[PDB]
């Protein structure tokens, strides 16, 4: 009688990428 | 073949009634059924007396080629059991009255 | 078990139009005997312990009666047809019923005319009724989603042997009993002079209107 | 079988409903019927 | 006999009995009362007629200009006899079989359908002045439908 | 409590509350809303047919099927400028052909699907 949806945005990238974000 | 389908099928009918038998019969308190240029198929599973007030019907007895012709003014009873297509080309309109076992 | 219960009246209280010796065979000897068969036909069953009416319809079986439905619902006819006459009955019904009557038969004289006729054409044993039709079937799709007030109203049927208009769902209000026992030691084969004394010194229409007004509360509480 | 007609029929189903709707999970089935009254009474 | 291609006919001239048949292995008393009065297929293709007529005098109305609507004719070739043709349509890839169902403008009455139309619209308009939606229930024909039902549950 | 979730039920939206342990010492807590929706059994379908006053015991039967497009606790993900879909509704025939009623009138056009058993 409820269903949910949490918002989360997931970037799967290759290891060799260039991450401009700190964890 | 040579033998009438009112005949064969036992359908009587009492064309040009005169206003004295639908007042014995009380027609005035029958059940109003209309159509429109249609077809019914119908199975009589008792007697049904009908006295037609406008327009005309064709019927078509099952497997049948000819059929019986039935106008305004006439009082039809179709007998339990007959299976038959009824065929209406114009406005028409009855009314009914179905009869059990004795009752009239 | 089931009780024969006497008339309301003295056996001697319906004469000349109906005479002793006919109640004596009619209640005493025809009426007593189904009662007494039909509580052999229910000891030690499950017919035991519901009402006559139960009885009536359980043992009709939709069509297929059981052995217990012609004494059951015969036992029922009777003591409904002994309540149906008075020693001063005849004359003309007023109140609801009499309205309804000149609704659905135009007047009282034409009721009475369509009344007497279909208990002259009964043929062989059988009930002529009034009922009041309110009738529900059990089937799909029977239900008026609009009625119109007039849908509930007065019918005459007859009945052969012992079938009575309660196995329909209808609610009968007057009935004659047509078998020839009831009339052939007074009448022989006249029954035309047995239905005309019947509507004219005999009908009880202070108990007609009194099951009028059960059968429209019948239906008062169906509605509701 | 698997050549009867029957499984030829139903797996054919599978696909026509699998191209529409697919994987999920039947939550709750409700007759038409019963679910157009329910809309008249929100309205 | 030559004349004798009723089977069913043929028996009844003698005293021979039926055709036998299996049983059904139902009650006729016990079934469904039927209510689906068999006009109300032809009430429901006039009923579309006059809608999508309705609905170019609207769009187009520059065409209906001078002639009343009640005396419109149909178009040259327009056969009574040919109001069913039976045909077959693709569907993308698919291929449904098409029956075209043709309808005369002599057996409409538009006269009626305008004002029910109109009337639907200034409703259809002031609920739009007001922020509101407006819905129609039922129309004429609907209604018109439902009588012949009954009618026929009556009978039934 | 030491448990990574802890969702709250409203006392308007669901709150799910989770632990977040970046260093073996320090840790704080995320609050996050969730989405609470209800579907409703009540899907609009009026649009199909006038309701008429009579229906006759049919054969055939129409369902109304609600269609949860993902499964539990799946990702949903979501391409630029298009929506996404959850929830379907969709009618299933159950008890039949299919194919098109045209009606035509002095050169007007409307099509009809025809499914009927
Ligand atoms: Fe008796």
């Amino acid at each position: 009688d409820r269903f949910f949806f949490i918002p989360e945005e997931v970037h799967i990238l290759p290891e060799s990428s260039a991450i401009m974000v700190e964890n | 073949m040579q033998t009438p389908l009112e005949e064969l099928y036992n359908v009587k009918v009492e064309r040009k009634v005169s206003q004295r038998r639908l007042e014995e019969l009380g027609v005035s308190r029958w059940s109003v059924w209309k159509t429109g240029k249609c077809k019914l198929p119908w199975d009589w599973q008792v007697d049904q007396l009908v006295y037609i007030e406008e327009g005309e019907v064709r019927v078509v007895p099952e497997g049948s080629k000819r059929f019986m012709q039935f106008l305004a003014g006439d009082l039809v009873r179709y007998p339990k059991w007959l299976e038959a297509d009824l065929f209406f080309n114009a406005p028409y309109s009855e009314r009914y009255c179905f009869k059990a076992y004795a009752d009239d | 078990g089931f009780e024969l219960k006497p008339p309301p009246y003295p056996l001697d209280a319906l004469e000349p139009h109906m005479s002793r010796e006919t109640l004596d065979y009619h209640w005493g000897k025809h009426h007593k005997t189904y009662v007494e068969n039909l509580n052999k036909q229910i000891v030690g069953t499950d017919l035991d312990g519901l009402s006559l009416e139960e009885v009536v319809l359980l043992s009709y079986n939709r069509g297929n009666m059981l052995p217990a439905f012609n004494n059951a619902a015969q036992a029922w006819n009777h003591e409904f047809f002994w309540e149906s006459i008075q020693p001063g009955g005849g004359g003309k019904p007023s109140g609801d019923l009499l309205r309804l009557i000149e609704r659905d038969f135009g007047s009282f004289s034409d009721f009475v005319e369509r009344f007497k006729a279909a208990a002259a054409s009964n043929f062989g044993s059988g009930w002529t009724w009034l009922a009041y039709k309110a009738n529900r079937l059990d089937v799909a799709n029977a239900v008026n989603p609009l009625p119109k007030e007039e849908d509930k109203k007065l019918v005459i049927v007859k009945t052969p042997n012992a079938v009575n208009p309660l196995v329909w769902d209808y609610s009968p209000l007057l009935t004659i009993d047509t078998w020839e026992h009831a009339y052939y030691l007074d009448f022989e084969n006249r029954r035309i002079e047995y239905i005309n004394t019947f509507m004219e010194k005999l009908v009880s229409w202070e108990t007609v209107s009194t099951r009028l007004e059960s059968a429209m509360a019948r239906a008062a509480q169906r509605e509701q | 079988p698997k050549n009867s007609e029957i499984s030829k029929q139903e797996r054919m189903k599978d696909a026509h409903n699998k191209s529409i709707v697919g994987k999920g999970n039947v939550w709750y089935d409700m007759s038409y019927d019963d679910a157009i009254k329910q809309t008249i009474e929100r309205r | 006999r030559d004349g004798d291609t009723n089977p069913d006919e043929i028996r009844r001239d003698c005293g021979r009995p039926p055709e036998p048949r299996k049983d059904p292995g139902s009650k006729p008393e016990e079934e469904g009362l039927l209510s689906d009065h068999p006009y109300v297929d032809k009430l429901w293709q006039l009923h579309v007629a006059e809608q999508m007529i309705l609905d170019d005098y609207e769009a187009n109305p520059e065409k209906y200009k001078g002639k009343k609507l009640s005396e419109l004719s149909d178009d040259e070739g327009f056969d009574e006899r040919k109001e069913i043709e039976h045909g077959e349509a693709y569907y993308k890839k698919t291929k449904l079989p098409k029956v075209i169902l043709k309808t005369s403008v002599k057996e409409l009455d538009l006269e009626a359908a305008l004002i029910e139309r109109k009337y639907h619209n200034k409703l259809m308009m002031e609920a739009k002045a007001r922020g509101e939606g407006y819905k129609i229930e039922k129309l004429r024909r609907n209604i018109e439908m439902d009588e012949y039902d009954s009618l026929h549950w009556r009978r039934s | 409590s030491r448990h990574s979730g802890i969702l709250i039920p409203p006392g308007k939206n669901w709150i799910y509350v989770q632990r977040i342990t970046p260093t073996k010492k320090k840790f704080f807590v995320l609050v996050r809303p969730v989405a609470t929706y209800e579907i409703a059994d009540s899907i609009n379908l009026a649009t199909l047919f006038p309701k008429d006053l009579f229906r006759e015991k049919d054969n055939i039967q129409l369902r109304v099927f609600n269609y949860i497009l993902y499964g539990n606790g799946k990702p949903t993900r979501g391409i630029s400028d298009t929506s996404i879909q959850l929830v379907r509704t969709c009618l299933v025939l159950n008890w039949v052909r299919a194919f098109f009623v045209e009606v035509n009138t002095k050169g007007l056009i409307r099509d009809f699907i025809r499914i009927g058993l």
